[PDB]
């Protein structure tokens, strides 16, 4: 649900 | 009673109480790479405690060999020995798996255990 671009921040 | 092998309620405990002392036993439902640039690959997991699934698990990169050598894969059952929670600016929480042990391989388990439903964060 959390997109890849946000999950690693 | 295969669901008796999983730490039912651990996902709620992590996401509601911030309990990081538990060493819960969870099932991997799916693993996929996260989009990355010029860096080590990163993996995200959909995990189950038997009652809920949660898609916001991320593997510490030190554990990447477990995925790449196919010991940690969909359907396996694993005990989480060390994890941390990180909260994003938007409020959603990520669970970073730092140490885990595979208790039963995907091939020995074979199926998704029980009927877990997505956790409502």
């Amino acid at each position: 649900e959390i997109p890849d671009e946000l999950i690693i921040e | 009673h295969m669901v008796g092998q999983l730490s039912r309620g651990a996902i709620a405990a992590i996401m509601q109480k911030g309990d990081t002392n538990i060493k819960p036993i969870l099932q991997v439902i799916n693993i996929r790479p996260i989009t990355t640039g010029n860096s080590p690959p990163r993996y995200r997991l959909l995990m189950s405690d038997g009652l809920n699934t949660l898609s916001s698990f991320m593997l510490a990169t030190q554990l990447n060999p477990l995925v790449e050598e196919e010991q940690l894969s969909s359907n396996c059952v694993c005990q989480i020995h060390r994890f941390i929670v990180n909260t994003l600016k938007d409020g959603r929480r990520v669970v970073i798996l730092m140490e885990l042990e595979v208790l039963k391989s995907a091939e020995a388990v074979g199926v998704k255990i029980g009927n877990p439903v997505p956790y409502n964060e």
